[PDB]
This record gives C-alpha cells, sequence and structure tokens, in this order.
RNA sequence: GGCCGCAAGGUUAAAACUCAAAUGAAUUGACGGGGGCCCGCACAAGCGGUGGAGCAUGUGGUUUAAUUCGAUGCAACGCGAAGAACCUUACCUGGUCUUGACAUCCACGGAAGUUUUCAGAGAUGAGAAUGUGCCUUCGGGAACCGUGAGACAGGUGCUGCAUGGCUGUCGUCAGCUCGUGUUGUGAAAUGUUGGGUUAAGUCCCGCAACGAGCGCAACCCUUAUCCUUUGUUGCCAGCGGUCCGGCCGGGAACUCAAAGGAGACUGCCAGUGAUAAACUGGAGGAAGGUGGGGAUGACGUCAAGUCAUCAUGGCCCUUACGACCAGGGCUACACACGUGCUACAAUGGCGCAUACAAAGAGAAGCGACCUCGCGAGAGCAAGCGGACCUCAUAAAGUGCGUCGUAGUCCGGAUUGGAGUCUGCAACUCGACUCCAUGAAGUCGGAAUCGCUAGUAAUCGUGGAUCAGAAUGCCACGGUGAAUACGU
C-alpha cells in the first residue's frame, strides 16, 4: 500500500485508545433505561462532537508486512501470500500440509 | 497460491494441539518443593492447579 | 466399458413376501431416495388389486407382467451414412425391467385421485389386456416385424 | 509445470523447523512479528560472517537465538565485544530477556544457502555465469556429496531477452520423501534487473 | 521472315524487359476426407438438469460530473473481492498545505490531563493547571511538542514484448534425454525397435550394443479388524442403597479416548503358457491382487496471467500525477449472455405429537434459569480459556385429522402502514419481525451439462472474512437408486 494510508492507521489506533472511557459513560447514559429524557438528549447531542476516528470501527485490518487490505488471517497477522511464504520456510511453529 | 485470478488452486494446512492431564492425590511439602524448582523443555505450557 | 468385468449385485427380497423381483419394483418406483413411501404405496396397490380378482398378489403381480414381457427389438446402425434399424433378441433380465418400466411410466399418466389407485388400475387393465404398456408392446414388435430383411 | 517447495513437504518427515515454542491466538501474532524484526536486524548486521540459519526458542519469558556460522571469529569479535553489544539490541527489540549462542558450519561447500550467496555476489562484479555454475557443482561433487542441482535465470550478460538454465550431477530424486534435500534461494541485482539462483543438494537416505 | 500442308497446324528460331534465386537426392518433425494395434463418462445402456417464468450475482452495451483499475475461445464472466452506508477508495464536484501526512541530518525554545468561541470539516483564536525523569563537575536533552533552510522525502503514474517470485493448461498423459562404443562424406541413426504381458519405457526373452539420469511404483496422511498400557471431565455387566436419574458407595470388564505394536506378500492350492514373465479360478481371513480416498505435476508449449500484494532496469510529475477534509459515485437502465435459488403441486400443503447424528467455534467473547412482549427482542444475572459451561431443538421420517384437481387451503414478485438491532450516522444504499395486498408460472423451440456405489438425487448442521450484512466458497453426517449386451 502507500506511505499514508499505515499513517491513517495509526492515528486511528490512537484516537481509538485516548477516548475509550467518555464513548463507554455516554453510550451507558443512552441505553439505560429510566433516565431523565433531558440528560438523553443532551447526552446524543454531545456524542457527536467527538473525533470521528475515535470510533473503533473507523478501523480496517492490514497485513503487518506489506499492507494488503484484502485476504486476511486473524491467528497469524498477514495475508495469504505472506503466510504461504513463513509456511514453506518453516517459520510457523506447528504448521504443515494437511491431508484426511 | 496465486497472485491473481485463478480461483480454484488452493492449499489446505493443518496444526494440532496434544495435551494430557495428571493427578497427584496427597502432596506433601517436599513435593511441592521439588515440583515447584523444576524446569522443562521451551515447547511444553504447565498449568498446575491446586 | 472397453476392457471391465461388472459382477451382480445382490439386493434383498421384500419383507412382507419374500420375493426380489418386488424389490426390484419398488426401487424402480422410488424416487429422491425415500423407500418407505414406495413400500406403502406398492402394497396398498397390491391388497386392493387381490380382491379384484381373487388371488394371491404374486399370481396377479406375474399375470399383469407377461403380457408386457417384449422378446425382439429394433437397434440403429450407421456405417453406410444411412439410418437401418436391425432387429436383436432381447433376454430374460431386460424382458423384467423393460416390462415394469413401462408399467410405472404408464401408471404415472392416469388421472385417478392417488397414486395407489393409478397403480392398481393400470394392473388390473394389464391383466385384461389394455392400456398403454400393452400398446407400447404391439408397437415395438410391429416395428420388429416391418425390418426382417436386415437382420 | 509447478513444483512443490521440498523443505515445506519435507516438514514432519526428515527436517526440523525453524521456531519452537508454543502460544495461545492473543500472542501467536506479536510473537510472529517480534521473530521477523529480530531475523531482519542480525541478517543486515552480520551480512559478511557468512550466516545461514537462525533458530529461535521462546521459554518462560526470554528468548534464546542461535545463529549458524561458518566464520565465528568475526560475529565474536574481541573477547565477546561484539556478542554483547547483539544481545542488547535484541533484548530491546523483543521488550525480554535474551540470549545469544554460534554454531558452526564445518564444511560451507555443502551448505545450500552459502552456495547461493557467493553465486550471486560473483554475479554482481561481472563473472561469467557459466563458470560460476561449474565451479559450484565440480566443489560439491568432490567435497562428498551424492547431487547436486543449480539453476540461473534472467538477463544472463545484458542480452534483451531473458532465459533460463541449469545444471545437474549425480542425483536428486524429488518425488522420494525420505530423501535429505536442502534448498534455498538468492537474489543479485545488477545495472541491468534481478537474476535468480535457485541450489539443490543430495545427501542420503534416512 | 523462309519452307511444307485443303485446313487444323508442323519445322527452323530471337530481342526489349524483370528477379536473386529456380533446381536434384536424402534427413528430423507435423499433417492426411492413408493403414494397423490400444485406451478415457468418448459413444452406447440409464437417472437428474440448463435453454421458457420471478428473484440473487458477474459480464457487454448505453447513460452520467464520476459511473476507479484488472481478468476475454477450451484455460474470462458467484473471477483478484474470505464480505463498497462513512472508513475501505484508488473515481467526481468544492474548500485548503508547500522540506511536506510517513524517515536521516543542523539550531532556536519547550512536553499530557479539561474547556470557550468561528468553520460542513480540515483549521484558526482566548484561557486555566502542571514543571518529568537525570554524572548537572552546570556542557546531559537521550524520551517528545513546536519553527527555519536544503540535501531530500512521495507516486494504486507507463511499459508483464526489459525482469525476479508466484500461478493456469496440454496432463497424472507415459513419456524425455545423456556417456562410451559402432554405422554414414554429412544432417543424423542405434540403444528407446521386435515376440509375449501390465495401470505403467511394468516385467521377461531376443538383438552392435553396453551402462546411467529425470519421470512410473514404494517410504507420507486418513479409513476398516485385532492386543498392551492409563481411566477424568469420559464408560456401567456383575454387587448394594433408593426421592427412578450413573443419582450415591463402587468396578477396570464393554463403548470410547491417544502413544507402542501385529496384519496382505500373488504368501498357499489346481489349470494354461517359451522348461519364462504372467493370466483365469479356489482355501482361509475384517479386508485379495493398485482393498477405498488424499497429497505428490518430468524435458517443454501458449512473447499465456500478474509492474494494483511485494521487489526491481529505463522513462515521466515535483506550490503537483505528492498532502488533509464534508458531500456524491462504484447499487444507473430501451436491451444481449454466463452461473445459481424458489416453483409450476396429492410420492403433496396445513394442525397436532414422537424416535435416531457428525464435525466445529468462544474474553472488547459464547449468554443458561427467571420475568415482560403476538413477534423480532428487552431487564436481572449463574457457568466457561472448556471430553465439564454456552452456541444447540437436527430435518427428511412415523402416528392421527383436514384439503379432493381448482390458477386452489399450490406459488410468495411487488406495494401500503407499524416496529426491533448494530453503529457518531441506515434518504440515495442494511438485515429481521407483525397486519394487509396476492404478480408471472399448468414441466419449457433449435441447442446443450453432470454422474459408474455409500456415486447420482433429496434433508438438515458448522466455520473464515466480519460492529452489522450469503441463495457464494470451504467442511459434516441421515435416507439411498437405475444401467454397462459392446467398440
Amino acid at each position: 500500500a502507500k506511505q499514508s494510508m499505515k499513517a491513517r492507521e495509526v492515528k486511528r489506533v490512537a484516537l481509538a485508545d485516548k477516548y475509550f472511557a467518555k464513548r463507554a459513560e455516554l453510550k451507558a447514559i443512552i441505553s439505560d433505561v429510566n433516565a431523565s429524557d433531558e440528560d438523553r438528549w443532551n447526552a446524543v447531542l454531545k456524542l457527536q462532537t467527538l473525533p470521528r476516528d475515535s470510533s473503533p470501527s473507523r478501523q480496517r485490518n492490514r497485513c503487518r508486512q506489506t499492507g494488503r487490505p484484502h485476504g486476511f488471517l486473524r491467528k497469524f497477522g498477514l495475508s495469504r501470500i505472506k503466510v504461504r511464504e513463513a509456511a514453506m520456510r518453516g517459520e510457523i511453529p506447528g504448521l504443515k500440509k494437511a491431508s484426511w | 497460491i496465486s497472485p491473481h485470478v485463478n480461483k480454484d488452486a488452493r492449499d489446505q494446512y493443518e496444526i494440532r494441539t496434544h495435551l494430557r492431564l495428571v493427578d497427584i492425590v496427597e502432596p506433601t511439602e517436599k513435593t511441592v518443593d521439588a515440583l515447584m524448582r523444576l524446569d522443562l523443555a521451551a515447547g511444553v505450557d504447565v498449568q498446575i492447579s491446586l | 466399458p472397453r476392457r471391465r468385468v461388472i459382477g451382480q449385485r445382490k439386493i434383498l427380497p421384500d419383507p412382507k413376501f419374500g420375493s426380489e423381483l418386488l424389490a426390484k419394483f419398488v426401487n424402480i418406483l422410488m424416487v429422491d431416495g425415500k423407500k418407505s413411501t414406495a413400500e406403502s404405496i406398492v402394497y396398498s396397490a397390491l391388497e386392493t388389486l387381490a380382491q379384484r380378482s381373487g388371488k394371491s398378489e404374486l399370481e396377479a403381480f406375474e399375470v399383469a407382467l407377461e403380457n408386457v414381457r417384449p422378446t425382439v427389438e429394433v437397434k440403429s446402425r450407421r456405417v453406410g451414412g444411412s439410418t437401418y434399424q436391425v432387429p436383436v433378441e432381447v433376454r430374460p433380465v431386460r424382458r423384467n425391467a423393460l416390462a415394469m418400466r413401462w408399467i410405472v411410466e404408464a401408471a404415472r399418466k392416469r388421472g385417478d385421485k392417488s397414486m395407489a389407485l393409478r397403480l392398481a388400475n393400470e394392473l388390473s387393465d394389464a391383466a385384461e389386456n389394455k392400456g398403454t404398456a400393452v400398446k407400447k408392446r404391439e408397437d415395438v414388435h410391429r416395428m420388429a416385424e416391418a425390418n426382417k430383411a436386415f437382420a | 509445470g509447478q513444483k512443490v517447495h521440498p523443505n515445506g513437504i519435507r516438514l514432519g518427515i526428515v527436517k526440523p523447523w525453524n521456531s519452537t515454542w508454543f502460544a495461545n491466538t492473543k500472542e501467536f501474532a506479536d510473537n510472529l512479528d517480534s521473530d521477523f524484526k529480530v531475523r531482519q536486524y542480525l541478517t543486515k548486521e552480520l551480512a559478511k560472517a557468512s550466516v545461514s540459519r537462525i533458530v529461535i526458542e521462546r521459554p518462560a519469558k526470554s528468548i534464546r537465538v542461535t545463529i549458524h556460522t561458518a566464520r565465528p571469529g568475526i560475529v565474536i569479535g574481541k573477547k565477546g565485544e561484539d556478542v554483547e553489544k547483539l544481545r542488547k539490541v535484541v533484548a530491546d527489540i523483543a521488550g525480554v530477556p535474551a540470549q545469544i549462542n554460534i554454531a558452526e558450519v564445518r564444511k560451507p561447500e555443502l551448505d545450500a544457502k552459502l552456495v547461493a550467496d557467493s553465486i550471486t555476489s560473483q554475479l554482481e562484479r561481472r563473472v561469467m555465469f557459466r563458470r560460476a555454475m561449474k565451479r559450484a557443482v565440480q566443489n560439491a561433487m568432490r567435497l562428498g556429496a551424492k547431487g547436486i542441482k543449480v539453476e540461473v535465470s534472467g538477463r544472463l550478460g545484458g542480452a534483451e531477452i531473458a532465459r533460463t538454465e541449469w545444471y545437474r550431477e549425480g542425483r536428486v530424486p524429488l518425488h522420494t520423501l525420505r530423501a535429505d534435500i536442502d534448498y534455498n534461494t538468492s537474489e543479485a541485482h545488477t545495472t541491468y534487473g534481478v537474476i535468480g539462483v535457485k541450489v539443490w543438494i543430495f545427501k542420503g537416505e534416512i
């Protein structure tokens, strides 16, 4: 990928770590029943002033060696191509070709 | 296994995990000391419960 | 095939009576791996057919088949650029197979209310020498007779 | 057609792994990334010490790294002054206690990685590729192997049409799973583009 | 032009101009509507589909500000995509920056928590509080935030006809070659052909050949039958307690779990055959002649695919083809094609109520019991990093009623109203629930595809990507056929 995309990813992760607790509090306010019914309106209006990049759902998994946004596996942190390269070189403990 | 189109031509891999369980019925102080003062290989994961 | 010999598969006999012919019939009637339904239909049909003629189910079935078993048929040959019908003899296993197949195909095209009723009607008509099964036998025999010159 | 990787198809039958540790799903990825960075650093730093293999182990909360080399003197240095620096940097990268061991390769002429590295180095200084390949094969068969194969591909000699050539001597049975075959590769960057090298070496059945 | 002939014509016989070749005999291939032998769901014998309808999805074309780029006979078209509402994003319109959003250098001062106005936001301005560590021999500045100048950074921009690495296909076909010797002036040949046999350049016997290599078989995984070890979380024939339930005390026998071993070799019997290699039968045995299923892809062909995973030669732009930001588009619609799902009904639809599996996943996770709602769901809360808890109730099936051949009590497109959940945010453009509406279609022209046994056909179950979004892809079991005379 380009150099700017990984920069975007790092920025997103940082902000999402920074603003975690505030969002949890506001969402507890909005979700909980028997609330004042005006604190609800104020909280809904306030949750949209925090920066957009602070929501965990704006993040996209990428391979840690190249940056590819498609074909990602979670157990290994890499894409299919690099998984196969490492596997044949012998660098993934326990992995081997399977038949049955 | 191809960097572009071809949609057949796949590879299938496997990982296996082996598990064992051992019971000690009447531990003594010397036994617990001996156990806790042991070291084993670097590919074996050991968990001890009282 | 080209260089193969194929053996014969064993077939379990029916549970009510003990005939492999009826088992082959049930097999030829079944669809989509539902053997119990086919067994129900066949047994109901034989029950409703035994009364009409006052004889055992096996005897009625045999009588029905003996009027649809064929003897000669026609194959197609083309070596000189033209298609010729050549008459050949049929062997007993193929006789039985063709008879059952034609019976079932004729039954499926009728217009009664249930499959058991249609099958019983077809079997009775065949015993009486009427219906599409006997018509098919006659047509095949006519076609075989019309081409005796090519034997 | 296409061929299967010899090392990969043989793992678990006659060949050992290069990393031996257990982990769970929340540490697997991070362990792999750390290993990749350690290997990258060491390979860059010891570029002239004839390194062929790095074996990594992770016990307890520590990392221990074994380097296989054919020139231990250059790596160790004057009473360890270089091994110490390596250990410090590796511990900084791994984030835990670190330990380093050195093992010696007796015969460099029967190791696949070093042969390929030598051929690539020669090609970069404008040597004849036929000369390089024939020398490699002759040395291997002289020092006691049971078979060798060498292959070279690219814009050989400055040509405009690419090409591929290979040489062989002895036995190299690739469909036999109990045969002990060593395989590895290397790349050369010339003034006309990339050239690739592959080396197969046979040693006997097990 | 002369000579001859009734004629048709015969005989003697040039030049201008134009090209760099035209030709004989043999050699290795490829091809034949030439011959001979042999194989494969190739035909034949059979069972179920596609081509017609409605919907899902990819492609061509047309349209638009933009509808981002790539794949194109078999061997592109549910293909890169294992999951486009913003992000992803590479495309369009408008607002902005210039040593730069991402690294190395120099020198001028200082670092993170909360909170106020103006912007769609990027981004400008006011404030309040704090003084970190650490040879301070004062030079530490490591750690990390500012501005300033120039070496530089940056490019999903072009060429896969400059390349490395990786992949498709002929083809899981049985072939493809070398050293020494001998033959021919030579290109080359022999070996590798011949008589038998096999799934097989598999094996034997002959022969100017004698030997070796890459392929074929075998060593690797799984499945089916046994005995020896260890028995919790898994198992209950005998024994003995009863609130009936492996519950409780117990037992190590059986299912089962996972480490070591045994077994199948044409090994034994009869016949045929060159006193061979083999072939057709039989005994025992869980299994018989490659027992069934995988992985494993020879020298090479198609300037086959990929500079948009990654790396790289050469070219091109640097206040712009490099940065950042909110809205839109990749989801358009006269039409043409490929791949699928649901049906066109009594071997069936609807209502009651009752047997029998396998393999998997789970801490920003899987969510029992209880209560509330017609329902999707909501509240309060045990257990579980797991042979223990949770996802989790298999369906087709069997038993009893109703419907009686109707565009129907078959089918479930489209559209109106009211809701639930994830997420800052569901207009363009999400999945699901309730009430209502109830379209096409009665088995599909010329063509054309899959399958040889636990196979086709039919019924249910799980996982990867993933906040949410499968009728696709990859895996698991239940019921269970028809036909092979022959080339």
